């Protein structure tokens, strides 16, 4: 009898996180259930530039809303190409992972004192945290900083609700120029493991599928 | 290709030399601005001949070109990463100085895979990417600054048949991709012929 739980229905249909709204070119991928509960979302594509999926996924915003784009790869805060519900993290301090990970850390501690960083008044909600490109921040070295770097996100996601979009360029990258270098991605399990959706992006028609 | 409309980084493949030295005479020809060449070749090969028939240094419109180019020969990643530490440092400085007319700033680059190459060959394959990546991402974000007091756009020539992935998408045997079609994926924002 002490044992019993009796769980009111609205406890099921009420969240404190964020979910990813999967574009039509997404839909399909996974079952109901998991597209209903989507936190965490990898893209593997060879387009520089975001292809128009992953741009779906983003400027999802409505009325309040924002994402926070960290741009590595100085695309998205372009002067042109900026839009009304994303705040935007282009700076020299935030071009590697261990610039990356000081202010997703900030971001945890204090909001406010990360995103006065962003030029951000505070009348909004931080809808989710977009990250381009990985692949420009690559021994057990980089194991150990993807695993931090996911546990930051994580306790992101945990504390503020947002859900997270990051994006990397497929193996072809890594070969590097003239293969003198030498999933379809060069990321750690230890990264790869914490998705809920992984998908890969292979070009004339563009096909996206799951993995 | 007036300054205003430059991407951060730009690909200019095979420029002929007049319609280098045209460009060149455009944009450092605009008033009310400070409009400077930064030209890095590893090859020292600016068509001074050509300049000096087009834009004569005889003629007093032309003093404050010839005085707003600079030259710099540049061998490999290590001395370019220190030229755009030396930029950065004019931009920062010109943005605190602005407050304490507008600097305009074009960085051409000619020669970056031979750069590239040399110092593949005194270091690894690795540290090279690794010094093309971080210097590339640099200069992106700082042409990206929103600032109007200064500014840079980058532009990297490249012989046409360096970009044979370009050309044939239009519409060969390879292994893998020269530099230009490299930075043609992954780190410029457009290419113009």
């Amino acid at each position: 009898l002490k044992n019993i739980r009796i769980y009111p229905l609205s406890n099921f249909i009420t969240s404190t996180k964020n979910y990813i709204n999967l574009p039509n070119e997404l839909r399909n991928l996974i079952s109901e259930e998991q597209e209903s509960k989507l936190g965490f979302l990898h893209i593997i594509e060879s387009d520089f530039k975001p292809s128009v999926a992953l741009q779906k996924l983003v400027n999802c915003t409505t009325g309040d809303e924002k994402i926070l784009i960290i741009d590595i790869v100085s695309i998205w805060s372009q002067q042109k190409q900026r839009q009304h519900g994303a705040i935007y993290m282009n700076s020299l301090s935030c071009i590697n992972i261990t610039g990356l990970i000081v202010f997703l850390e900030l971001l945890y501690d204090s909001p406010m004192d990360a995103l006065r960083r962003c030029q951000v008044n505070f009348n909004f909600q931080l809808r989710g945290i977009v990250i381009d490109n990985l692949s420009f921040l690559n021994d057990v070295i980089n194991l150990s900083k993807f695993e931090k770097l996911f546990k930051i996100l994580r306790k992101l996601r945990e504390f503020l609700g947002c859900w997270i979009i990051t994006k990397s360029f497929p193996t072809d990258f890594y070969n590097g120029i003239e293969n003198t270098l030498v999933y379809p991605t060069k990321l750690p399990d230890s990264y790869m493991k914490g998705m809920d959706l992984i998908i890969y992006r292979e070009v004339g028609r563009p096909q996206y599928r799951r993995i | 290709m007036e300054y205003e409309d430059l991407e951060l980084i730009t690909i200019w493949p095979s420029p002929t030399k007049n319609k280098l030295c045209q460009f060149i005479k455009q944009n450092l020809s605009k008033e009310h601005v400070v409009t400077q060449l930064f030209f890095i070749d590893a090859t020292s090969s600016f068509p001074l001949s050509q300049f000096q028939k087009l834009v004569p240094p005889t003629l007093p419109e032309n003093v404050r070109i010839y005085e707003n180019i600079r030259i710099n020969t540049c061998l490999d990643l290590e001395e370019l990463s220190a030229i755009t530490v030396k930029l950065l440092q004019i931009l920062s400085m010109n943005k605190i100085n602005a407050q304490r007319e507008p600097l305009k700033i074009i960085l051409y680059i000619n020669g970056l895979e031979v750069m590239f190459r040399n110092s593949q060959f005194k270091s690894s394959p690795q540290r090279s990417h690794e010094l093309l990546r971080d210097t590339l991402l640099k200069l992106r974000v700082m042409g990206n600054d929103e600032n109007e007091n200064a500014s840079i756009r980058t532009l990297l020539e490249f012989p046409k048949e360096q970009l044979l992935d370009y050309y044939l998408k239009k519409n060969r045997i390879k292994n893998g991709d020269s530099l230009a079609e490299y930075i043609w994926k992954y780190y410029a924002d457009s290419l113009f012929e």
